[PDB]
């Protein structure tokens, strides 16, 4: 591999280098904040409406209670993560009807009134780019009962006792929060994150933001069309970057893919015999007497309980990782959007 | 007669089980056809016994009444009880007794003490038909699919599933296989089977469209 | 569910509702023949172990309770099936094998044994799902001079495959000098007489062994036990017993294009979803009836005892075993108001619930 | 052992997920090293004067 | 000589993979960051590298912390001598005591002892009659050996699952520490931070 290009910078004890112009660049940072919420019925997954399987499962104690408690804690934590990341204002600010901001146009990030959802252009490309699994966050028993085409994976997950809960905050409320934050940071500067929102012209806020990094404010006022054109070109290149490449949102795509694959593996774990004579419980009931089928049922119960505990442990570890990423996203939301940060590469 | 050893070029697979699966990829461990095998293109105008070892099939493109006769068995004529399945247009005469044959077998146009005489459906009718004579657990499951060959040549490229139709169990010892063409030029193929793991591509109708062999190349092992 | 007498404010997932079945239907093929067990168990003279007879039993009603009357054995020893439950389930084909052995080599007829009977005369497979029966026969199978009629093979070149027969009686060659029909040094006859005698010990009496080989159910179901069939029902959560495969579900008309060899239909979880009726050639889809999560939305017991119930993920025109339809199930017992407050008890997609005053009742709001 | 493998195959996919977890950790270690150290675009060389 | 622990670890199926970046590449990246910090200062991490003599860079670093830049040019030799004495003291302290690297030693030792415990767990019977699989294969018939092999398989699967869970938790902790180290690399070396005790 190559570590990089070779550069020999010219150093001397009486030589200085000073820039004579500037460029304005717009980058993109993507952070996952939450994943899908899953609720698991252990009795329908292990037994499947068999009475003596339930009677032999009551002997094993309170494994089902603590696994259900862990999954309920994960489902609460996802909504808590989304709430602490996005909800950071007491008031829903609204942009003025005039769209002049000193030469900078925010028409590609402010919401449009034509669409039923209050999502902007770039948010529309972000939601169209990520291919969701289309799980049971909408009700699907009508589609599962009606036999159309073939058997879906999600219908099998629903029939085996695995249920996906919908999130507390809809996409419209998230878009409303994002639009309020954008309108606040466009009009009022950073003053809306520290109390009452105080209005200011955008060119004068831009002069303050150049003053905060060490450049005098007369540089902006003498060149304001150039900063405006550079900002417009920089925010226009994000459109052409997001309209073609589909590899930018791989973190959110992997967040979807891992929670799909774990449920698929948990469903596929039902087809193994676990050392018994059959993987179907009703064949064991119909084929054997009391004691021998009790032995085979105990083997199947231990195997399915081990599979379910493995799934719960993996979901707990992934929930800890997602919570760490959500805390990082909340810190980046507080310090970059609501103010100006002097931390390098933050 | 003259024998030639050609290649099958990734052709020949059957339905593993007797259940219905729709839109799923399923892996089965069974005596399967090896991809890029070394089949034999036998030629005969006037036939020894092939060393049958845990799997065999059949493929021929001929028509009329010349393509018939699939006599199995360890030894013919007398002595040891062996299977002598004979075939014609409408009858299959299952017998464990041996017909009074000789060193040269022939079917005249113009047996012994038998223990199991069974009469069932006939096993036969540019059409290169394929037939499987797999032996496992003494069952002799037979799979077949009509494959109309477009241009008369060697075994083409395809993954057509051969449907199970025939299940006639003969639980004896069979190591050889002769053939009983009618005697009054034949492009019939002889191949082999082997225990290997597959991964079949189903659909919403229930037809095997694609099949990968998990031991052909390392890319297919990665796919499996 | 919470194992406590007082509950706090919030939403709790308690249990699950499920529509119980009300009818049971049993579908068996229309067969009338009687299986020939008497011609197998009650015979004058059985063949020897090297040449055991094979009898196919099919297309008949099999009654396994008359087996005890035909022969005076002790127990109906089986491996893959319990001896208790033969009659309710049913199979594809039944095979009968019979031979007469000594009393020492009885345990060798079992899956995975090594000896003389198991290695050269009669070998059972790795996964045997049939039954083996043995009983004493000292009164009908012994003479003072000796019973020379039955033979066993003592030497063979290789061990037999499972379910194999070796009838050939050529002179076994253990040396380099050829036999050529002469029985001399290292030219031994394979078959040796048992030599039964009525004054033997307990381990040396002749024992008649009958093997009831069973194969599991497949596309044909020719031999099946005695059970009265029931008329088919559809579009109701019922118990179905299709050829011994018990379960619960709803039978609907199907559009699946089954091939003529196909009989069942399996999903990714390896359970039956499509069955073929043995009487009328048609395919029925099997799906479970209405079920789902049940959540309890309550304030504390210090405040009130009024409870709203959220049936999760159902289009609730089918409630039973105010009503507001939610994207997260539907609410029963909580009215919807045209207001907007802060979220007290979360429910679902932007919908919460709270306990208020303006007659106190539980309301639901965005 | 052939029999041990043939009876281990009856336990389902209790090993593919183990290999997936170990592969994820092995990828994450290299991702950590690349994140910490590879934070420069060009290789800078010090002048010979000290 | 004698059978090593690593040889038994390899023979039992436990394999250690090498990292992607070798130590020479890590040293080259560290040398590049050092040369950029010495010559440019903070401007090599915010665009193009702009040269500056080290006295004026040090004066800018003094102007960052609130002390006026005329106290450097009057006290340059004292500051150079203090920096050289501090570097020599760090060299002497690293040559004297090796107990500062205890966390890196723990990172080595944990994955050493986990693999050692995973090898040592193969000597247990888990309720069977023998810990050796070939003894059970050659001492019993099919059914009883299948029972004991099932017991041994359950025990070994449990031990492997415990090892994988412990490795996942340790990997999460190592990832958190690596993210902290990356933040310290971006904020202390490529710039000047105002955060207290960071
Ligand atoms: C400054 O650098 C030049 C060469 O680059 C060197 O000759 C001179 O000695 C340096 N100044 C001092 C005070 O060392
Ligand atoms: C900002 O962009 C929108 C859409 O690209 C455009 O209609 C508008 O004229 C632009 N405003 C300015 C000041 O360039
Ligand atoms: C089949 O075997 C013959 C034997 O010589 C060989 O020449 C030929 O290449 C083989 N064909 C294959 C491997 O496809
Ligand atoms: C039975 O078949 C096997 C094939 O492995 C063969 O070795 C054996 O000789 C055959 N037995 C007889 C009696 O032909
Ligand atoms: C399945 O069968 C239908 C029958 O009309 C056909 O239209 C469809 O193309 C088939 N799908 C395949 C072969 O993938
Ligand atoms: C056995 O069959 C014979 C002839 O059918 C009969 O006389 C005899 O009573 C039968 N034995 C029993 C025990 O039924
Ligand atoms: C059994 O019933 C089916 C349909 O009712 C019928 O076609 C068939 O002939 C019946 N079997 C007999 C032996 O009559
Ligand atoms: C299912 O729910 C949708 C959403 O409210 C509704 O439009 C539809 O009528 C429902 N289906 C019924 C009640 O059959």
């Amino acid at each position: 591999m190559s570590l990089g290009a070779e550069n020999s910078v010219a150093y001397s004890n009486n030589s200085i280098a000073i820039p004579t112009n500037f460029t304005i660049s717009v980058t993109t940072e993507i952070l996952p904040v939450s994943m899908t919420k899953t609720s698991v019925d252990c009795t329908m997954y292990i037994c499947g409406d068999s009475t003596e399987c339930s009677n032999l499962l009551l002997q094993y104690g309170s494994f089902c209670t603590q696994l259900k408690r862990a999954l309920t804690g994960i489902a609460v934590e996802q909504d808590k993560n989304t709430q602490e990341v996005f909800a950071q204002v007491k008031q829903i600010y609204k942009t003025p009807p005039i769209k002049y901001f000193g030469g900078f146009n925010f028409s590609q990030i402010l919401p449009d009134p034509s669409k039923p959802s209050k999502r902007s252009f770039i948010e529309d490309l972000l939601f169209n780019k990520v291919t969701l699994a289309d799980a049971g966050f909408i009700k699907q028993y009508g589609d599962c009962l009606g036999d159309i085409a073939a058997r879906d994976l999600i219908c099998a997950q629903k029939f085996n006792g695995l249920t996906v809960l919908p999130p507390l905050l809809t996409d419209e409320m998230i878009a409303q929060y994002t639009s309020a934050l954008l309108a606040g940071t466009i009009t009022s500067g950073w003053t809306f994150g520290a109390g009452a929102a105080l209005q200011i012209p955008f060119a004068m806020q831009m002069a303050y933001r150049f003053n905060g990094i060490g450049v005098t404010q007369n540089v902006l006022y003498e060149n304001q069309k150039l900063i405006a054109n550079q900002f417009n070109s920089a925010i226009g290149k994000i459109q052409d970057s997001l309209s073609s490449t589909a590899s930018a949102l791989g973190k959110l795509q992997d967040v979807v893919n891992h929670n799909a694959q774990a449920l698929n593996t948990l469903v596929k774990q039902l087809s193994s015999k676990f050392g018994a004579i059959s993987s179907v419980l009703n064949d064991i009931l119909s084929r054997l007497d009391k004691v021998e089928a009790e032995v085979q049922i105990d083997r199947l119960i231990t195997g399915r309980l081990q599979s379910l505990q493995t799934y719960v442990t993996q979901q707990l570890i992934r929930a800890a990782e997602i919570r760490a990423s959500a805390n990082l996203a909340a810190t980046k939301m507080s310090e970059c959007v609501l103010g100006q940060s002097k931390r390098v590469d933050f | 007669r003259t024998q030639s050893y050609t290649n099958s070029f990734t052709r020949g697979v059957y339905y593993p089980d007797k259940v219905f699966r729709s839109s799923v990829l399923h892996s089965t461990q069974d005596l399967f056809l090896p991809f890029f095998s070394n089949v034999t293109w036998f030629h005969a105008i006037h036939n020894p016994a092939l060393p049958f070892n845990d799997g065999v099939y059949f493929a021929s493109t001929e028509k009329s009444n010349i393509i018939r006769g699939w006599i199995f068995g360890t030894t013919l004529d007398s002595k040891t009880q062996s299977l002598l399945i004979v075939n014609n247009a409408t009858n299959v005469v299952i017998k464990v007794c041996e017909f009074q044959f000789c060193n040269d077998p022939f079917l005249d146009v113009y047996a012994n003490n038998c223990t199991f005489e069974y009469v069932s459906q006939p096993f036969l009718m540019k059409n290169l038909r394929e037939f499987v004579f797999k032996n496992i657990d003494g069952y002799f499951k037979i799979y077949s699919k009509h494959t109309p060959i477009n241009l008369e040549r060697d075994l083409p490229q395809g993954f057509s599933a051969l449907e199970p139709l025939v299940d006639l169990p003969i639980g004896i010892n069979i190591t050889r296989f002769q053939t009983l063409l009618a005697l009054h030029a034949a492009a019939y193929y002889v191949g082999y089977l082997q225990p290997r793991t597959f991964l079949l591509k189903y659909n919403e109708n229930g037809t095997i469209t694609d099949a990968v062999d998990c031991a052909l190349d390392p890319l297919s092992e990665t796919k499996c | 569910t919470l194992k406590s007498f007082t509950v706090e404010k919030g939403i709790y997932q308690t249990s699950n509702f499920r529509v119980q079945p009300t009818e049971s239907i049993v579908r068996f093929p229309n067969i009338t023949n009687l299986c020939p067990f008497h011609e197998v168990f009650n015979a004058t003279t059985f063949a020897s172990v090297y040449a055991w007879n094979r009898k196919r039993i099919s297309n008949c009603v099999a009654d396994y309770s008359v087996i005890y009357n035909f022969a005076p054995f002790f127990a109906f020893k089986c491996y893959g099936v319990s001896p208790t439950k033969l009659n309710d389930l049913c199979f594809t084909n039944v095979y009968a094998d019979s031979f007469v052995i000594r009393g020492n080599e009885v345990s060798q007829i079992a899956p995975g044994q090594t000896g003389n009977i198991a290695d050269y005369n009669y070998k059972l497979p790795d996964d045997f799902t049939g039954c083996v029966i043995a009983w004493n026969s000292n009164k009908l199978d012994s003479k003072p001079s000796g019973n020379y009629n039955y033979l066993y093979r003592l030497l063979r070149k290789s061990k037999l495959k499972p379910f194999e027969r070796d009838i050939s009686t050529e002179i076994y060659q253990a040396g380099n000098k050829p036999c050529n029909g002469v029985a001399g040094p290292n030219c031994y006859s394979p078959l040796q007489s048992y030599g039964f005698r009525p004054t033997y010990g307990v381990g040396h009496q002749p024992y008649r062994v009958v093997v009831l080989s069973f194969e599991l159910l497949h596309a044909p179901a020719t031999v099946c036990g005695p059970k009265k069939s029931t008329n088919l029902v559809k579009n109701k959560c019922v118990n179905f017993n299709f050829n011994g495969l018990t379960g619960t579900g709803v039978l609907t008309e199907s559009n699946k294009k089954f091939l003529p060899f196909q009989q069942f239909g399996r999903d990714i979880a390896d359970t039956t979803d499509a069955v073929r009726d043995p009487q009328t050639l048609e395919i029925l889809d099997i799906t479970p009836c209405s079920f789902g999560g049940v959540s309890v939305i309550t304030p504390g017991t210090n405040t009130s005892n009024q409870v709203a119930v959220l049936y999760q993920g159902v289009n609730c025109t089918e409630v039973p075993v105010n009503v507001f339809q939610t994207r997260a199930g539907c609410l029963i017992g909580a009215e919807y108001v045209n207001n907007s407050y802060e979220c007290d008890i979360p429910i679902g997609a932007g919908i919460c619930a709270s306990y208020q005053t303006q007659s106190q009742s539980i309301i639901a709001y965005t």
